[PDB]
C-alpha cells in the first residue's frame, strides 16, 4: 500500500509525456495517475471505489494533485470494466476516452517501472479484472508492449455461482471449479445444504448470476475450501494469505496438463482432483499448499518456456494481485532467471490493483504518441 | 444488450425521445405509450403475459400522473399455438382492463410460421389523460424531495425466474402483477407536490433510481433497514447472489415527492389494496450518487444491474 | 385458418372493436392505431422492415380523415441480429418518419435469445388529429358512390413474393412503400364527400371491397378495364394464375366518394407524386355483393383471399 512517506512522489518516466493523461484507476486498491513532464504524479491510496466517502476523498485528491502539480489532463484512462466508478467518473467527464484492459495495465505498471517499451511476456495472476471476452480474467499470460496485447495463455472457464457471494462463500466457487466432474469430490458435495446446492447446481446449469473465470485468486479460494482451510472469508484473498502461511517446506508438485487449441490452456479442476484425493488420504493442509504453489510455480514455468520458444522473447513481466504471494515470486523470479529469463516485477508501485494506474498512464501514452 | 436502446436514441433524436420518460406527453394533455412482453412462461404463479401486457402499459400510460383510458392490443402468434392457451391469455387481458378502467379500442394479430416466434408475443400501446395541475416527470426531483416505494421489492422478477428455471425454495413466490391506475388517481390528489412516479420493471428499483438520478441532475440515499422485501425473496436473493434492488416488479411505483407533503403520500398509500406494504426509503441529495445506507450506516453506493 | 381475430373480437368486444376500423376514433377528433410488422425478407426491392413499420401506422392513421402526428416504435430482436442492419432499419424508420411529418415519440427494445424470434419484429403505433369536416369509415358507402384507386395495384405483394421465394422475372419487380398523409391531407379538401378510405395491405384490393361491403351494407362494381397494374405485376400474375386483386400493397389508398366529387378526387390524386396512376375503378351497389365486370359486359362475382 503506497501511501505516507512514499506520496505524492511520483514515478520517473525516460521519454517525456506527449500529452497529459488522467488514468483513473480501478475498484479495490484504488489509486489514480496524472502525467506530465518526465512524471506519473501516481496518488496515495485511496481505498476501495465502492462507497460514497470514498468517491468524495477520491475526487477532492484529483483536484488537489492537479493543484499541487499544475497537471491539466487532456485525455482519461480507464479500465474496462463498465461497473467500476472509476470508469462512471472517467465517463462523466468531458475528455476523450481510452479504455485499458485491466490485466494489461498490471503488467504495463510493472514495465514503467523498468523503462520497458517492447514486446514482453507478461504474467498477471489475480482476483477479477474484466476480459475483453466479457468473460472475469485472472490467469492470463500475455504477449504484450505498451500498445496491445495479444492473449497467449489461460486456465479454463470456470462457472463462479453468484458472482461476489463465491468469493465471500469461496465453498461456492470450489463448487464452480468442480462442478462438471462432482460426483468425483462425494465427501465435500455431501456437506453442502442439499437446497442450496440444488439451486448451485441450477444457477451454473442455467447461467444465472454466473461469470466464467479465469483467475489464480478463485484457484486458491478453491483449493482452500476443497481441503478445510475455510469455508467463508471476511474479506477477499483471506483464504489466499492464510494457504501461504501454513504452507510446509517441499519440493513436490502435482501433475498438470498444458492443452493447445486457440491459445494456451490448463484445466485447474485436474489439479483439484488430486488436490482432493490427497486431502481424503489424510495429507497435511502445509503439504497439499506446498504442493499446489510448486505446481502454479511449475505450470508457468513451463508455459513461460514455450512461448519463449515461438516467439524469441525473453523478458517475463510478474504482476496482478496474486504476486502478493511471497512463495509464489520468489520462486517463480528464481526458476525463470536460473532458465535464462530476463524477469521483473513491481517494486515502486504495487503488483495489486493499486499499481493499475500507473499502467493505465503509460499505455494510454504508447497510444497516443504511436 | 442495451447497446440497442442507444441506436434507438440517435437516430429518433427530437424532444420528447430525449425526455427518457415512461410514456410522451402530447397536445400538453394525453401521455402516449408502448411496451412489448415476451416473458417465459406465459403462465406463472401469480399471473400471466395477458394480465402483464394490459397492466404495464396502464401503468406506463398512468406514470405522468394520468388515468388511462384507451388500450391498443398487437398480437404475434406462431402457427400452432394452443387455441385454448390464447383464450385464456385474452381473457386475462379482459379483465385486467376491466380493473384498470380501460378498454382495448384498436389492435392486430399476426401468426408467423413455426420456429419464427416462441409461441406468442403482446405488444400494448396506452394513452391516458392527465390530472388537472399534475407535473410527474423524470427530471422533477430535487434535493429535499422525498422517495417511497408502493410495496415490496422484487416480487416478479424472481416468481418469474423461478418458475421458468424451476428453482426450489422454501417458500414459493407469487407475482405482484397489478394495475396501479388507481392508486396513482388517489395519489394525484396531492398534483404538484408528486414529481415523479415510474414502475421499477426490467431493472429493478436500482435502474429507477439512477434513471431519476440522470435525468433530474440529483443523487439519491436510500436506506436499508426502511426497504420493504418480502422474506421470502430476501431468502431467494441470499442464495444465489442476487440484489433485489436488481429484480423486476410489476405491482409496484417508485415515488418522488415534496418533503412536506411524505407523509400524507404514504398514508393514501397505506389505505390502497396495492399500497399496504408501502414505505418511506428515502430522500434526493444534491449529491449526484446513488447510494444506500446498511444497517449501523454505511454509504455503499449501489450498483447498476 | 387463423380464427385468432374471432378469439380477439370476442374478449376486447366493445363499439370501437366491433367497428372494424383502420384506427379507433377517441375523443371525437384523435386517432388511433397499432400494427406488427413481420415481413422477410427484411430489405426487399424498394424498401425494407423499416420504411415498412413506419408507413404502414401513417396510412393507418390517416385512413379516418386525419394527420397523423405521433408514433410508437417497439423493436423485438433476436440475441445477436447483425448491428449494421439494424442501423439501416432504424435509418429508414428516421427517413419516412421526416417524410410523412411525423415523429417517435416512445418506444421499447427487447431482446430475445437466439432462436425465438426469426432476426426481427417491428411494431408501431400512431396518433393523428382529424381534419375539420373528416367523417371517414368503412360503414360510410351508399349505393351511388364512386370507388378509386390512387394507384397500381399488387406492387407490394408480389415484391416480397420475388425477393422471397427467390422468383426471377423478366422485369424486377419493386415494392410501392409510402406514407400517403400527404396524398390524404389532399383529399380531405373535398371533406364529407370522402365516405371510405383504406389501404389494401393484407388481403389485396379484393378484401378491402368485401369489408366495405360487410360493413357499409353495401355492393361494389369494379370495373377490369379501368385497374391500373403495372405490366411486370400483370405477366408475373399471369405466369402463376394469382388475381393481383389479392396482392397486397403498402403505397395505395381505396377511395370511396360522392358521385359528384369523384372527378375532383381523381385529379386531386393525379396531381400528387404517389397518386399518378390513380384510376375510377367502380360504383357502390343496392346488391350487397362484390362483382367485376370485363370489356363488352360479362360480370362475375369476386373470389375472397
Ligand atoms: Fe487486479
Ligand atoms: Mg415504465
Ligand atoms: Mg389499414
Amino acid at each position: 500500500r503506497r501511501a505516507r512517506g512514499y506520496a505524492p512522489q511520483p514515478i520517473l518516466l525516460k521519454k517525456e509525456v506527449k500529452a497529459s493523461i488522467l488514468a483513473v484507476g480501478g475498484f479495490y486498491k484504488n489509486t489514480f495517475c496524472m502525467t506530465k513532464g518526465h512524471y506519473a504524479f501516481i496518488s496515495h491510496h485511496i481505498g476501495d471505489l465502492d462507497n460514497e466517502k470514498a468517491f468524495n476523498y477520491y475526487i477532492e485528491q484529483i483536484e488537489r494533485y492537479k493543484k499541487l502539480f499544475r497537471v491539466d489532463p487532456e485525455v482519461v484512462a480507464h479500465d474496462m470494466h463498465k461497473g467500476y466508478l472509476s470508469t462512471q467518473y472517467a465517463k462523466s467527464l468531458d475528455l476523450p476516452k481510452i479504455e485499458v484492459q485491466h490485466h494489461h495495465a498490471h503488467i504495463a505498471s510493472c514495465m514503467a517501472e523498468h523503462n520497458l517499451d517492447e514486446k514482453v511476456i507478461g504474467i498477471a495472476y489475480d482476483g477479477t479484472g474484466y476480459g475483453t471476452d466479457g468473460n472475469v480474467w485472472g490467469a492470463e499470460i500475455l504477449v504484450c508492449d505498451l500498445k496491445s496485447f495479444e492473449r497467449i495463455a489461460h486456465l479454463k472457464y470456470k462457472p463462479l455461482p453468484g458472482n461476489e457471494l463465491a468469493i465471500k462463500k469461496i465453498y461456492r466457487t470450489a463448487l464452480g471449479f468442480i462442478f462438471d466432474n462432482i460426483s468425483f469430490y462425494k465427501n465435500f458435495v455431501e456437506q453442502v445444504d442439499s437446497r442450496e446446492l440444488d439451486i448451485i447446481l441450477k444457477q451454473i446449469d442455467r447461467k444465472i448470476n454466473t461469470a466464467y473465470v479465469s483467475s489464480m485468486g478463485r484457484f486458491f479460494d478453491a483449493v482452500a475450501a476443497l481441503i478445510g482451510v475455510r469455508k467463508e472469508v471476511l474479506f477477499e484473498g483471506q483464504a489466499a494469505m492464510e494457504l501461504e502461511s501454513l504452507m510446509a517446506e517441499s519440493e513436490e508438485y502435482y501433475e498438470y496438463e498444458i492443452l493447445k487449441e486457440d491459445r494456451y490452456v490448463i484445466d485447474p479442476e485436474l489439479i483439484l482432483r488430486q488436490i482432493y484425493e490427497d486431502y481424503m488420504k489424510g495429507f497435511e493442509k502445509s503439504y497439499i499448499s506446498a504442493k499446489f504453489h510448486n505446481t502454479v510455480v511449475n505450470f508457468t514455468y513451463d508455459l513461460a518456456n514455450l512461448i519463449r520458444k515461438e516467439t524469441g522473447i525473453n523478458k517475463v513481466v510478474l504482476s496482478g494481485g496474486s504476486f502478493q504471494n511471497r512463495y509464489l515470486l520468489r520462486r517463480l523470479i528464481e526458476k525463470l532467471s536460473l532458465s535464462g529469463f530476463e524477469v521483473y516485477s513491481n517494486s515502486k508501485v504495487p503488483c495489486n490493483d493499486g499499481g493499475i494506474s500507473l499502467g493505465q498512464a503509460v499505455i494510454a501514452n504508447k497510444i497516443l504518441e504511436g | 444488450g442495451a447497446l440497442i436502446e442507444e441506436v434507438f436514441a440517435d437516430a429518433f433524436d427530437n424532444e420528447y425521445i430525449r425526455a427518457m420518460e415512461d410514456a410522451a406527453l402530447l397536445f400538453g394533455n394525453i401521455t402516449l405509450t408502448t411496451d412489448s412482453f415476451t416473458v417465459k412462461p406465459l403462465f406463472f404463479p401469480g399471473g400471466d403475459i395477458g394480465k402483464l401486457a394490459v397492466c404495464g402499459t396502464v401503468n406506463d400510460a398512468s406514470m405522468r400522473g394520468a388515468k388511462p383510458l384507451f388500450l391498443t392490443a398487437a398480437f404475434i402468434i406462431e402457427e400452432g399455438f394452443p387455441v385454448e392457451d390464447l383464450k385464456k391469455i385474452v381473457k386475462s387481458m379482459a379483465e385486467a382492463a376491466k380493473e384498470a378502467g380501460v378498454k382495448i379500442v384498436a389492435g392486430d394479430t399476426k401468426v408467423v410460421e413455426k420456429g419464427s416466434v416462441d409461441r406468442i408475443f403482446i405488444n400494448t400501446s396506452g394513452i391516458g389523460v392527465l390530472y388537472e395541475g399534475a407535473n410527474v416527470s423524470i427530471k422533477n426531483a430535487k434535493p429535499g424531495d422525498i422517495v417511497l416505494i408502493s410495496g415490496t421489492i422484487g416480487d416478479h422478477g424472481m416468481a418469474v425466474m423461478s418458475a421458468r428455471e424451476e428453482l426450489q425454495f422454501d417458500t414459493p413466490i407469487f407475482s405482484d402483477v397489478a394495475p396501479l391506475n388507481g392508486l396513482i388517481e388517489k395519489l394525484m390528489t396531492l398534483g404538484e407536490a408528486i414529481k415523479v412516479l415510474r414502475d421499477p420493471t426490467r431493472g429493478g428499483v436500482a435502474e429507477v433510481l439512477y434513471e431519476i438520478s440522470k435525468m433530474s441532475g440529483v443523487g439519491i440515499k436510500i436506506y436499508e433497514e426502511k426497504l420493504p422485501v418480502k422474506e421470502s425473496v430476501k431468502s431467494a436473493c441470499e442464495f444465489m447472489g442476487i440484489d433485489f434492488l436488481h429484480l423486476a416488479n410489476e405491482g409496484k411505483v417508485v415515488v418522488v415527492v415534496e418533503r412536506d407533503y411524505a407523509e400524507k403520500a404514504l398514508e393514501i398509500m397505506k389505505s390502497h389494496e396495492y399500497g399496504k406494504d408501502a414505505e418511506i426509503i428515502g430522500e434526493v441529495n444534491d449529491s449526484k450518487l446513488v447510494t444506500i445506507n446498511t444497517i449501523y450506516g454505511t454509504s455503499r453506493i449501489v450498483d447498476r444491474p
